[PDB]
């Protein structure tokens, strides 16, 4: 069974109404949710100790 | 903040955040309109500052 | 594409009044969902970056 | 205007055309692609739109491609998908030699 957890796991169950959090827009999530227009653009990067 | 940890790497997976919410609920268009309005008038800039 | 690349951008993308370039669709057509998922898929697969 | 509105078959090459080709392959839909005589992305001329927005609003063209921003004025009459590249107002500087 393709089950979900986390913010989306509790949202598709209807427990919540709106996820306000740094949630990343992508295809897999958008199947079972909808996303507002992006409010902060970003990329993926690395940290290393200086 | 810490200044002893440094970021690196070119920005791959250039994407954006977004408040996710159920398909059938009606705030979606109004939410997007308000977010765009906040982007236009610099309120998001005040939040970033 | 400067003839000598003697100039520079800012913050590598830390932008004021951030916005995006997108596609324009008719008012609430049935295509909007499909193109949204298609664009998110091409983002996920990684063709865009190249 | 009585004779044929010039159908000059040119060839198109660019980023947005590639986006269009990829989405067409993924969705399997063909396209009569054409260019508008306005030459603008579209602004409200006395309550009337032009270019991309003018053609989409009047539905002479189903969708509009190119470097089109997403703003609240445009979203009044059309709808935008998730933006694919990030733009906005930005700063351009000249390089400075070392010290
Ligand atoms: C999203 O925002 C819309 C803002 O335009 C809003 O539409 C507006 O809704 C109000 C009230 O729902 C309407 O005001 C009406 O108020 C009384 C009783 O409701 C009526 O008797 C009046 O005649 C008046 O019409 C606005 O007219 C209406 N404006 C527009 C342009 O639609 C939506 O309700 C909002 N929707 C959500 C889900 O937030
Ligand atoms: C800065 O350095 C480059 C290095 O070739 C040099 O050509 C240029 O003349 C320098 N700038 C000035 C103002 O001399």
């Amino acid at each position: 069974k393709k089950e979900w957890n986390g913010m989306m796991g509790e949202l598709l169950s209807g427990q919540a109404d709106m996820i306000v959090a740094p949630l990343t827009i992508n295809n897999e999530r958008a199947q079972y949710i909808e996303f507002s227009k992006p409010f902060k653009y970003q990329g993926l990067t690395i940290l290393v100790k200086k | 903040q810490k200044c002893d940890l440094v970021t690196t790497g070119e920005l791959f997976f250039r994407s954006g955040f977004g408040i996710g919410m159920r398909k059938d609920s009606p705030w979606k268009q109004n939410v997007s309109l308000s977010i765009l309005k906040s982007h236009e008038n610099g309120f998001m800039e005040d939040l970033d500052k | 594409r400067d003839e000598g690349c003697k100039l520079v951008t800012i913050g590598s993308g830390k932008v004021f009044a951030s916005t995006g370039y997108g596609i324009a669709i008719q008012k609430d057509s049935g295509w909007k969902r499909q193109v949204d998922l298609a664009i998110l898929q091409l983002f996920g697969d990684g063709e865009m970056e190249e | 205007t009585d004779e044929e509105p010039g159908y000059i078959k040119k060839c198109c090459k660019g980023f947005c055309i590639d986006i269009l080709k990829k989405i067409s392959k993924s969705v399997k839909f063909t396209y009569d692609l054409y260019l508008v005589t306005n030459g603008k992305h579209g602004k409200k001329i006395n309550g009337t739109w032009n270019g991309m927005i003018g053609e989409v609003v009047m539905k002479r063209a189903y969708m509009a491609v190119g470097s089109l921003t997403i703003n609240e004025e445009r979203s009044e009459v059309v709808d935008f998908s998730v933006p694919f590249i990030e733009t906005g107002i930005s700063v351009m500087v000249s390089r400075s030699n070392g010290t």
